[PDB]
């Protein structure tokens, strides 16, 4: 076995339309792998500082220096993932971020082509390097699967029949598994992504107090991907089998923000349970990925609450063994949902937690006085010490 | 008209509000059923004191009071009880399950649908008051009502009327004693409300009243009727400097004014000097100079904290009874030149004093003797922060493992609230450590300049 | 007003459903032909809590029977108590299960199913504010265990914020009466680990063991067993119907007793006990039913606690009693037995008093534990249960009936991990890499 270390990446946004029109302020400023937030309505106090893994600065579009480009977020996470993929091992995004965030824009991207998200960039190198090392000898085959899990019950959303719970087994080898779930194999990107738009369409959404189109479930697309082999011999080997999975995230409710009642509290306890377990079990993960990865030793296998959740079972592969992690949250760059951003960071600070320490703005003032007070010092000390002054 | 409206909030308040109630109508001669013989068989007072009961025409006395529960249980105790007949029959029970000793279920699920009902009721009772002073609130720390009702409750009155004090009364966790699993959860998540909202938070702990009815009125099996009488009698010792005459008179807004030095450290301690036996009443002279050593003992205090790990900040003494400012003067200038009470070197006045005439009453059955002086001592010092501090160590043992969060995400909260409020809780102790440090050195550094 | 809907399948729930409902109604007062005649008035206040009022003042009990046999029905209504209970409420069949789980939840089941169904949405649309159910069921018997896991299945779909308890008798080793328990014990823990929120662990040898060391009955009899999982279900939700010093209800003994969602496997207790001739000898006091609760013998799971540790435990005391006292003895049992208990619960002791104890005592006292040892109860079936499946022992009864042995599989792997995650707290400490 092999452990599965975790990517932490936050994105922001450059302003909307709405927001460029009116006359909010940004208030979050990111340097290096750290971010720090200013309260609009505390600006006394301080600010709250996190430290990532990877921050990315997607604020000025025709900016020079330090702009976060689509393609170094690609070549930062998607490529390494599809490369260890390509080893024979499963991996997974999670997609995290609440209305607003801009979520949707790194994982698909625009249709122009011109800004790609994830995604398409993912399935366009898949493509790209099957064609390219299809040889005499060796076959490439790729399945597309996806699904939705709503109040931990799963759901058909490329099958136009009636939204029926599928039940959740678990194959004795091949492990956790749904069944009578459809699958279907693509032969261009282009098909994979009329196959999502058809599944988005098929979403549970339902109205909120924020925004009249929320998404209220998880939602998997899986890819499977399939290598055969031809050695020198009769025997054709299925040489290795490995998932590619694209998770959507829902994101963290408050009671006293949508406070209707029946379905919609129901459907936020159960996305902030989903939520929680998959933290627990995601820090878990990237704690026992650290400790054997310096210390080599194997602290028996512990105990990874896989089974608190239908997400992280049917994930359970994906996630546990030889495997890569990784999880990008989008920060809405305004102000007006400012504890709505501190949540994402609480979230998205979760696993892999590391030391930030406080972020200081000093004045300028403050700061020029106290260097010119240093040479003056030293100066000094050095004509007094010569005995000429 | 120095008025006030009471509100019990959970089991633990309707209790206290019980015990308080019962030595209220003692105290003004009110019998159980409202009406008062003594205006009929004299003719006509004051008797009737607005502070806590409101008179109709008929003669008949309602208290000022609003009682909160989400069982039916204690409040069904009451309108079946001996004064069934003295409230009026709202008593705001919400007839569904309680808040299961969930910070979430009282603050959002089920605390909705009562909040309403709750503020109509208040806005009835404040708008027959006149000249209103203030709130008295009480409920406990680790109930899942007592907690996130009251947070909820204590942040819409702060909305609505803003200006008017809302005094907290409030049954902290002990260091060793506990009833509950969660407890630390409920209590830490209270601070964001108790903080903010409220203007004075006095905090009382059942161990140190177990310790005190074993030492002091000799029970060797206390149960909550003695500690509910007690803390009656704190609150009324509180409160009298408005209901009787005295040399000295000390408001609500006087005691805030007095113990506040900053927004932020409004937590003072509470004690009561002479609590003892009759059988003991007897040999004991109790005079001033005794009961005000007596308050100042630190096995005498109502919170499990030693008052010698810290520095006092401000005191505000309330006496009773046969008692001449002389005594207390000398008294006062007597606890001034011991050494092992340290006061805070930015305070050097660091005294309130009030005297009332009225004595205080002996409740039928109870378990205090008669006396004729009595003494309450507030004091608002540094050694709270152990307490807090033992709590905050607990809850970090349960959310290192995030052992039961998940009861409180079902019902409408998120992970980030718990983390949010510890820090918070972290900047009020960090608060209390920067108000008790000596000021520094010649604060002005040094100085002297030519002549 | 809470109330809690009663259901009881097979025949080892429907006996004690009955003996259960005998122990209720004394304690309320109810004649069995249905009338009140009692002397307090603190027993018809929260009435409404197990009993619906009929026309004529009578009350009757909200309780549902289940069976795929008539005898057990016909037994329960040629009984003491057997006119109590609504015609109505007589689910039954015919062709019972035969001791054969697919048949209690495959074949037979799925066809009672539907009726049991319509009259508990009768029952419980008729509820002023339901709070939870009830069901008394075996793991090692036939329609009782399938019948009843899919009755659970089909309320926690239909009701999925409503309490579900569950007092089970799982198998013992020794005291061992069918062939195939194994089998039903795993497929059966496989259904209850995943929807109920409590589950109380009664078998019948730590049954036996009490009536033979404590009570010194030279005979015991399964009404005595009866007459104990009686006792403790009163005690269980005894704060409901009465008034008290300190209230625990349902709710909160499951938001204090359940760190996490799995684990939510109890041991009850029941204090005091004594063997009638004895009673003499002993004073009744807190100290003494405190040292009864915790005391291994007195256990009615048969898994001894100091194999393990405490995750958490509860103590609903019935008596006129002090607060100081019930205190200072659950901490004096916290930090005297320091190695039985987790660290990383600062305080794992819940406490409940209520004022009004049961008739004919003048103290009472309910232990509900929660502690790893349970493992050891999961361990022993799993072992028999694979002594069993390497060679497929009477796996052709079950397949004929429509499984596979993928199932069982699944619930092999479920028992396993429960298992593992309650073995991960047990060791007294985490230290070394
Ligand atoms: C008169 C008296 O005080 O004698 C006791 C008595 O001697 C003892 C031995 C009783 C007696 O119990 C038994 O002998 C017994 C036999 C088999 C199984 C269980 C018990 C008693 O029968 C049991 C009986 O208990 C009750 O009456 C309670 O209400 C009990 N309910 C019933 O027993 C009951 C059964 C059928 C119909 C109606 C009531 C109860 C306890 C807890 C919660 C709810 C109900 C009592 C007081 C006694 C006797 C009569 C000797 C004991 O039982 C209980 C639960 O109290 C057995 O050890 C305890 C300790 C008691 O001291
Ligand atoms: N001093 C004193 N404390 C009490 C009394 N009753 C309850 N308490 C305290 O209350 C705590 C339990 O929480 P409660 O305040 O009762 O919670 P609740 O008000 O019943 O609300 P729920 O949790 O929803 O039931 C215990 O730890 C006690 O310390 C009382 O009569 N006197
Ligand atoms: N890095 C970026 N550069 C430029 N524009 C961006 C960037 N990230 C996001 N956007 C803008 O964000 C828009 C999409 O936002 P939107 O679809 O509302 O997010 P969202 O719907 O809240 N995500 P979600 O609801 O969780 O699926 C795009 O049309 C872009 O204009
Ligand atoms: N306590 C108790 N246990 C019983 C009784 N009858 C059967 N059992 C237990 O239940 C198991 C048999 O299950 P059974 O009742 O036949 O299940 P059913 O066929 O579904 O009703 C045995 O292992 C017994 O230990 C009873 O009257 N009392
Ligand atoms: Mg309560």
């Amino acid at each position: 076995m092999a452990g599965a270390s975790v990517k932490v990446a936050v994105r922001v946004r450059p302003f909307n339309s709405r927001e460029m029109s009116r006359d909010s302020k940004c208030i979050i400023q990111m340097s290096g792998s750290t971010t720090t937030i200013v309260n609009p309505k505390q600006p006394k106090e301080t600010p709250k500082s996190f430290s990532f893994d990877y921050s990315y600065w997607s604020h000025t579009s025709p900016e020079d220096i330090n702009y976060a480009s689509q393609k170094q977020v690609y070549r930062d996470i998607g490529e390494e993932m599809l490369q260890h993929a390509f080893e024979g091992y499963n991996v997974c995004i999670f997609a995290y971020g609440q209305t607003g965030a801009g979520k949707s824009y790194t994982m698909m991207g625009k249709q122009e082509k011109d800004q790609q998200g994830i995604i398409p960039q993912l399935c366009e190198d898949l493509f790209s390097r099957i064609n390219d090392t299809t040889n005499d000898n060796m076959s490439y085959s790729v399945e597309v699967s996806y699904m939705e899990i709503y109040c931990e019950r799963v759901r058909d959303l490329l099958n136009p029949k009636n939204k029926g719970n599928l039940r959740v087994r678990e194959h004795p080898l091949l492990g956790p598994y749904v069944e009578d779930l459809s699958k279907l194999a693509v032969t261009s990107y282009n098909d994979i992504q009329d196959l999502m738009d058809s599944g988005n369409k098929a979403r549970t959404v339902a109205a909120t107090n924020m925004n009249e189109t929320s998404s209220r479930s998880h939602a998997v697309f899986n890819i499977i991907f399939t290598q055969k082999r031809h050695d020198a011999e009769t025997n054709i080997t299925t040489e290795k089998v490995s998932k590619i999975s694209l998770v959507d995230l829902a994101g963290s409710e408050r009671a006293d923000s949508t406070g209707a009642k029946g379905t919609r509290l129901k459907e936020g306890a159960n996305i902030n349970k989903s939520l929680t377990t998959l933290g627990k079990v995601i820090s878990a993960l990237a704690e026992m990925d650290s400790g054997p990865n310096k210390n080599k030793k194997k602290k028996k296998t512990d105990f990874i609450p896989y089974r608190d959740s239908v997400l992280t079972w049917l994930l359970r592969e994906n996630l546990g063994g030889n495997s890569r992690t990784a999880m990008v949250a989008a920060l809405s760059p305004a102000d007006i949902n400012y504890d709505e951003t501190l949540s994402t960071l609480r979230y998205a600070d979760r696993a892999k937690q590391i030391r930030c320490n406080a972020v200081i703005n000093e004045d300028p003032n403050n700061k020029l006085i106290r260097e010119l007070k240093d040479e003056v010092t030293r100066l000094r000390d050095l004509l007094y010490a010569q005995g000429l002054g | 008209m120095r008025e006030c409206i009471s509100i019990h909030v959970g089991q633990a308040g309707v209790q206290i509000g019980n015990a308080c109630w019962e030595l209220y109508c003692l105290e003004h001669g009110i019998q159980p059923d409202g009406q008062m013989p003594s205006d009929k068989t004299i003719g006509g007072g004051d008797d009737s004191f607005n502070t806590f009961f409101s008179e109709t025409g008929a003669g008949k006395h309602v208290p000022r009071a609003v009682f909160v529960d989400l069982e039916p249980t204690v409040i069904d105790e009451v309108r079946t009880g001996t004064y069934r007949q003295l409230f009026h029959p709202e008593q705001l029970i919400t007839g569904k399950e309680d808040a299961a000793n969930n910070y979430a279920r009282g603050h959002y699920t089920i605390g909705k649908e009562i909040i309403d009902l709750v503020l109509d009721r208040i806005r009835k009772l404040a708008d027959q008051c006149t000249g209103l002073q203030g709130f008295l609130v009480f409920h406990s720390f680790g109930g899942g009502t007592g907690s996130g009702f009251t947070s909820l409750l204590m942040e819409r009155l702060s909305v609505d009327y803003g200006k008017k004090s809302k005094l907290e009364f409030s049954i902290y966790p002990a260091p060793q004693v506990s009833t509950a699993v969660v407890e630390p959860y409920n209590s830490i998540l209270t601070t964001h409300t108790t903080l903010e909202h409220s203007d004075c938070a006095f905090m009382v702990d059942n161990e140190a009243i177990y310790d005190i009815c074993r030492r002091n009125l000799d029970i060797e099996r206390p149960t909550y009727t003695n500690l509910n009488r007690l803390i009656s009698q704190i609150v009324s010792s509180i409160t009298a400097s408005l209901r009787f005459d005295g040399a000295l008179n000390v408001d609500l807004t006087e005691f805030q004014t007095n113990l506040v030095p900053y927004p932020r450290i409004h937590f003072p301690l509470a004690t009561y000097a002479p609590v003892i036996s009759a059988e003991k009443a007897y040999h004991e002279q109790l005079s001033v100079a005794e009961i005000t050593n007596a308050c100042f003992e630190p096995a005498n205090q109502m919170v499990k904290c030693d008052p010698r790990h810290g520095k006092y900040m401000a005191c505000c003494l309330l006496y009773r009874g046969d008692v001449v400012p002389k005594d207390v003067n000398a008294a006062i200038a007597t606890i001034k030149t011991k050494r092992s009470i340290q006061f805070v070197d930015w305070c050097p006045t660091g005294f309130k004093v009030g005297i009332n005439y009225q004595p205080p009453t002996v409740v039928p059955g109870g378990d205090l003797a008669k006396v004729q002086r009595a003494v309450c001592m507030l004091s608002n010092t540094t050694a709270i922060a152990e307490a807090w501090a033992r709590l905050d160590h607990k809850f970090d043992l349960m959310y290192a493992k995030r052992a039961f969060v998940h009861w409180y995400v079902g019902e409408g909260m998120e992970e980030g609230e718990f983390s949010e409020a510890r820090e918070d809780m972290a900047a009020l102790e960090k608060d209390y450590e920067e108000v008790g440090v000596d000021s520094v050195e010649g604060e002005g550094e040094e100085e002297g300049e030519e002549y | 007003m809470r109330e809690i809907v009663h259901i009881q399948a097979g025949q080892c729930g429907n006996q004690i459903g009955a003996k259960f409902w005998e122990v209720i109604s004394d304690e309320h007062g109810i004649d069995p032909t249905g009338s009140y005649h009692g002397d307090s008035d603190l027993q018809l206040e929260r009435i409404n809590v197990y009993y619906n009022e009929a026309t004529g003042n009578k009350y009757v009990p909200r309780a549902i029977l289940v069976d795929l046999e008539p005898g057990t029905m016909d037994s329960v209504r040629s009984g003491p108590f057997g006119q109590i209970f609504r015609p109505d409420n007589f689910v039954f069949g015919q062709s019972g299960a035969g001791n054969n789980w697919a048949k209690g939840h495959y074949t037979e089941g799925a066809e009672l199913v539907d009726s049991v169904l319509d009259v508990v949405r009768k029952e419980s649309e008729s509820c002023d504010c339901l709070q939870g159910f009830q069901l008394t069921h075996s793991l090692g018997g036939g329609t009782g265990s399938g019948m009843g896991t899919l009755l659970i299945s089909k309320i926690r779909e239909e009701y999925p914020d409503r309490i579900m308890n569950t007092f089970s008798v799982m198998p013992s080793p020794k005291v061992s009466d069918t062939v195939v328990e194994p089998y039903n014990a795993t497929l059966s823990v496989h259904q209850l680990v995943e929807n109920t929120d409590e589950t109380y662990c009664i078998d019948n040898e730590a049954l036996y063991d009490i009536c033979f060391r404590t009570l010194k009955l030279t005979t015991p009899t399964y009404g005595d067993l009866n007459h104990l999982v009686s006792a403790t279900m009163s005690g269980v939700t005894t704060c409901l119907r009465f008034p008290g010093q300190l209230n625990a209800d349902l709710r909160k003994l499951a938001v204090n007793m359940v760190p996490f969602p799995r684990l939510h496997f109890f041991m009850p207790g029941f204090a005091p006990l004594t063997s009638r001739g004895s009673q003499q000898y002993r004073a009744l006091t807190v100290p003494e039913l405190t040292q009864q609760m915790f005391d291994s013998k007195n256990m009615m799971a048969a898994c001894d606690p100091r194999h393990g540790r405490y995750l958490t435990v509860a103590a609903i005391f019935r008596g006129r009693m002090s607060m100081k006292e019930v205190d200072e003895q659950m901490l004096n049992v916290q930090n005297k037995n320091s190695s039985y208990f987790v660290e990383w619960i600062p305080n794992n002791v819940k406490t409940a008093v209520c004022d009004i104890p049961p008739r004919g005592l003048k103290m009472s006292a309910t232990f509900i534990g929660n502690s790893t040892a349970i493992q050891e109860l999961f361990k022993r079936i799993s072992e028999q249960f694979t002594a069993m499946f390497r060679r497929k022992a009477f796996l052709h009864w079950y397949t004929g009936e429509g499984m596979d042995e993928m199932e069982f599989t699944e619930a092999e792997s479920n028992m396993n991990d429960l298992v593992s995650e309650y073995q991960q707290y047990q060791d007294a400490t985490a230290d070394e890499q």
